[PDB]
RNA sequence: AAUUUAAUAUAACUAUUAAUAGAAGGUUACUAAUAAAUUAAUAAUUAAUUUUAAAACCUAAAGGUAAACCUUUAUAUUAAUAAUGUUAUGAAUAAUUAUUAAUAAUAAUAAACUAAGUGAACUGAAACAUCU
């Protein structure tokens, strides 16, 4: 059987477990550590869901063609470079903060909650609220309506 | 009227068609799975339009196919498993021996 | 006489709980429904 | 002769290097009467059938959904020139986990709406509060 | 050339981009010598993000009624089954146990 | 500005004396990770006092087994914004719902010391049975 008789495309989704279509990458093709920093649980913090979701995807697409480069390296040829794995590491990290960032996330909304629940901080909550902005010495006008807006939004499910 | 195997089959291509899943999508939604799956060197008993992964041993045939599709968009027509076995070992003679991980 | 094979006897002690104690790790299947013998069933 | 290197006994095994050990091993799938049936915790889909075959419950079956619209900008790692940024509660003895900081939050959300933080903004800010 | 040199405080290094210690000679404490100047920088590869997006915020605060995580997604955050957590007692539980 | 003696380590046990106190292992893998707060100290490191996040499977007793397996729908359900494909001629849908309230769960369970039940035989008596 010959393989001219083959058309093969050239994005094909098998070629996502490559990188650059390379076999297997060089040190020059590596990224440097010196120019390379895991996430921080910070700059997590103010990534939206589906931010957050992207990147755990990307991380583990990465992962995977780390993953084939490493067996290829350790199960063949067997060298002790210890390169890609240190990488998939780094990435690894990555991926259980922004799990913390996400349960974190879920709690502190569950917490404010059950805060709010209670009648005396609520009733201590809007009156402030009130007070501070709303039912001001007319000074704003116009901005008034759009602090409604997104005090319906989010005390209450008003869209 | 139809057999329930031609029936999956025009399910499978009315799949196709659309661009939807070939398959019945599951309801136990995993949004963050961390598991890798390793692509591997043809052998000598496959063809061109063949590729074999390295997956987990908790893996399943049918997470194969929605992993990959919905990963990469890379749809697995037939999906077929080989569990392999683990050797002992020692590392040494002065030590408790040991069989080899089982790789999926 | 005295009574020493049911003085003798000794029972472990259930802690006090208020109402917003711990759980216990393992729950009674089916609510209590006698006192307690101070000297518990014999086992001898 | 088994290995042509080796024309005298000397002590090699036909195969391996040892005829004995522990046998106080675990047992796996490969090891067994035809009975036995170990697993790999790969299949709690559905029922088995009163005949022998199995049907599939699909709301047990696994999905792995993925973002509609995948922002292809975030990378693995982040360029190392940015300093990792860091975060200062004051004043708040739950942290991030606090309800008053969290009240605070949606206060200044309801006054500024949607505004950037000063450590999103800055590219070289170390730290920032909240 | 220096004896010995000390560490008395320290302080964020904005050239290192970290917090580094006041490196400073054995003796009098005013005589600081300072860290090495860091080799130029510069990035290529495509799997570091850029500054502006990395640190680009996307996310607020902004309701107390609709959960930010879906319900779906939180058995891939938290274990639900899990034996290291557990709960408090009720006036059922208490007089379920009690005699 | 060196060089040797005598003590001292996160890195041994044993005996005594004196204080203080009554604290996980295994298997292999979708590896089993954290985050902050406080006052007094020339954006802050004293440490030490409070808070927290995660943590797969097995170790008799949610059920069963041939330990790390299997089987039980805590992604399991009344209520809701609309419906595809149909409802023995304005509502009720086998792939389901941004959702909201209620309802079953998780035995890691040491040793030594103490109290109690039943309790030998070897042996000694230069034999042996009372006795030991
Ligand atoms: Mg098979
Ligand atoms: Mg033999
Ligand atoms: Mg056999
Ligand atoms: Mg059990
Ligand atoms: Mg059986
Ligand atoms: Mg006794
Ligand atoms: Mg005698
Ligand atoms: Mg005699």
């Amino acid at each position: 059987p010959t393989t001219s008789n083959l058309r093969c495309p050239d994005d094909h989704p098998l070629w996502q477990f490559f990188s650059n279509k390379k076999f297997i990458r060089s040190a020059d093709d590596l990224p440097p550590s010196s120019h390379i920093r895991p996430w921080s649980i910070p700059e997590l913090r103010h990534k939206s869901f589906n931010d957050l979701h992207s990147l755990w995807y990307n991380c583990l697409r990465e992962q995977n063609v780390l993953a084939r480069e490493n067996h290829l390296l350790k199960n063949i040829v067997g060298s002790t470079h210890d390169e890609f794995s240190e990488l998939s590491n780094s990435i690894r990290t990555t991926m259980w903060q922004i799990r913390h960032v996400l349960n974190e996330r879920e709690l502190a909304y569950s917490a404010s909650r059950e805060f709010l629940q209670d009648e005396s901080e609520r009733k201590k909550f809007l009156d402030t609220l009130a007070n501070d902005y709303f039912l001001n010495k007319d000074i704003p006008d116009d901005e008034v309506a759009s602090m409604l807006t997104r005090f319906q939004l989010a005390i209450f499910g008003i869209s | 009227d139809i057999n329930v195997s031609e029936k999956i089959y025009k399910w499978t291509k009315a799949g196709i068609e659309q661009g939807k899943e070939h398959f019945k999508v599951g309801g136990n939604k995993v949004y963050f799975p961390k598991a890798r799956i390793i692509l591997l060197r043809p052998n000598a008993k496959h063809t061109p339009y063949q590729a074999k992964f390295i997956v987990p041993k908790s893996f399943n045939k049918l997470d194969l196919r929605d992993y990959l599709y919905h990963i990469y968009g890379l749809r697995a027509m037939n999906i077929t498993t080989q569990l392999l076995h683990g050797k002992f070992n020692r590392m040494n003679l002065q030590t408790t021996r040991f069989r080899e991980p089982q790789i999926k | 006489r005295q009574w020493r094979l049911i003085e003798t006897r000794k029972i472990a002690k259930q802690p006090n709980y208020q109402v917003g104690d711990a759980k216990p790790l393992h729950m009674p299947k089916e609510r209590k429904k006698f006192p307690d013998y101070k000297y518990g069933e014999s086992n001898i | 002769l088994t290995r042509p290197w080796k024309k005298y006994r000397d002590g090699e095994l036909f195969y391996g290097l040892s005829k004995v050990g522990n046998k106080r091993v675990p047992l796996t799938t490969k090891q067994g009467n035809k009975t036995m049936y170990k697993g790999t915790r790969a299949s709690g889909i559905g029922r088995h059938t009163k005949f022998g075959g199995y049907v599939i419950n699909w709301k047990k079956v696994r999905t792995y959904v993925t973002p509609d619209m995948v922002n292809f900008e975030l990378k693995p790692y982040v360029n190392a020139n940015v300093p990792p940024l860091k975060h200062e509660f004051k004043g708040f003895s739950g942290g991030p986990l606090d309800p008053r900081l969290q009240l605070l939050k949606i206060k200044e959300y309801i006054v500024n709406g949607r505004v950037q933080s000063e450590g999103a903004t800055d590219t070289s800010c170390y730290k920032e509060r909240g | 050339a220096v004896r010995d040199v000390s560490f008395n405080g320290s302080y964020y290094d904005a050239d290192y981009k970290k917090v580094m210690p006041y490196r400073c000679v054995k003796g009098q404490p005013d005589l600081i010598i300072p860290w090495p100047k860091p080799d130029p920088i510069d990035v290529q590869t495509n799997l570091a993000t850029d500054p502006v997006i990395a640190r680009e915020q996307t996310f607020w605060v902004d309701s107390v009624v609709r959960n930010p995580i879906p319900k779906k997604a939180i058995p891939s955050i938290r274990n639900p089954h899990s034996k290291y957590k557990r709960g408090t007692l009720t006036a059922k539980d208490i007089a379920k146990l009690v005699a």
